[PDB]
């Protein structure tokens, strides 16, 4: 009644089966992954092997679906595990693996496609001639909640100059002491934005009102904008907790399609839900039910991310592979 | 890391 399958809920994973679902639905992801040359792969300890066994299972089973050899290839597997480590280190440990195992394959690059970023901060001294240029590679973004009302103040937030001055004056080297500005501007946004926010501050979590939108327009953040491929952004996944930082309940809400069709993802049910419930319920409030994590796609990158994925875009080896360990196993 | 202190891109171990 959803077409979609749930994931077993094997223990206090957190936001662990909310990614999953979020990284299943980046279907570009997922056919790379497909792709990874596991075959020679030891099981046990494998990630990669795991997460193809994973969105296998997602795009196969009728049933819910176990992860405990995915938990176990990374590691994660005592009752805290997962309240000692945060979703942007999963986010990271993932990426990671699956990226270094396409490195020389068909599929070497697609993490970095779909999930990398530039950007400049610099150091200008306001009563000098000395600036510093900084130019970095990112992934996610974090963005500030606290005091701020919505998405378009925490970008703004982002890339608020810094006086430095008085007391915390820029040491010039040469210069000695000297008042500058400290600043930040994105020079590429990626196709898939995780927006991180910052509710769980230190240890406490912030449940204020943060309004986040369904097209969020970037351009305004970027040194120099393009015409013909605005940074329009689709908002395709809201990673929800319920609580106050003790514990809590973990959901994700996704319109996999992009099509604005929106389904609750609650382990292993999978609802179908209006689009009020996955976004404005979200907001939060004083509800301490809200997101921390947003997924954009890029609007004119959506078809592409979202490409169909078919049984065919599943290699044979692992087909047979994944159905001979069920054979073991029964 | 980012100049922000933030995690930047891949993994980077502990600050």
């Amino acid at each position: 009644h959803t077409g979609y399958v749930g994931l077993k809920n094997q223990g206090a994973t957190c936001y662990m089966n909310s990614l999953l679902q979020t990284l299943f639905f980046t279907n570009q992801l997922r056919k790379a992954v497909y792709m990874m040359p596991t075959e020679g792969d030891d099981s046990s300890k494998s990630v990669p092997l795991a997460l193809q066994r994973v969105f296998y299972e997602l795009q196969h089973s009728d049933k819910p679906v176990g992860t405990k050899k995915l938990t176990k290839s990374f590691g994660w597997e005592t009752l805290d595990s997962f309240m000692q480590h945060d979703v942007q280190e999963l986010c990271r440990v993932l990426l990671d693996n699956v990226e270094n195992k396409m490195k020389g394959t068909c599929v070497e690059g697609t993490i970095p496609k779909l999930f990398r970023g530039k950007m400049v901060s610099y150091i200008q001294c306001k009563e000098v001639d000395y600036r510093s240029d900084r130019r970095e590679d990112y992934y996610d973004i974090q963005l500030s909640i606290k005091g701020k009302k919505n998405i378009f103040e925490s970008f703004v937030d982002y890339v608020a100059v810094e006086q430095l001055d008085g007391d915390n004056k820029y040491d010039a080297g040469e210069h000695g002491l000297q008042e500058a500005e400290k600043g930040v501007k994105f020079l590429t946004l990626p196709p898939v934005l995780h927006l991180q926010l910052m509710r769980f501050m230190y240890n406490i979590k912030i449940n204020d009102r943060f309004e986040f939108p369904e097209q969020l327009p970037l351009d305004e953040f970027l040194q120099k904008t393009d015409p013909k491929d605005p940074a329009n952004y689709i908002l395709h996944a809201v990673l929800v907790h319920s609580g106050d930082n003790h514990g809590g309940h973990y959901v994700v809400y996704l319109n996999p399609k992009g099509d604005g069709k929106w389904c609750k993802f609650d382990d292993d049910v999978v609802s179908r839900c209006t689009k009020e419930e996955a976004i404005e319920h979200n907001y939060g409030g004083h509800h301490c039910t809200n997101a921390y994590m947003l997924v954009y796609i890029r609007e004119s990158k959506l078809s592409e991310v979202l490409q169909a994925v078919t049984d065919h875009d599943i290699p044979q080896q692992l087909v047979e592979r994944l159905q001979e360990e069920k054979r073991i196993e029964a | 890391f980012l100049x922000n202190x933030x995690r930047g891109y891949g993994l980077c171990g502990k600050k």
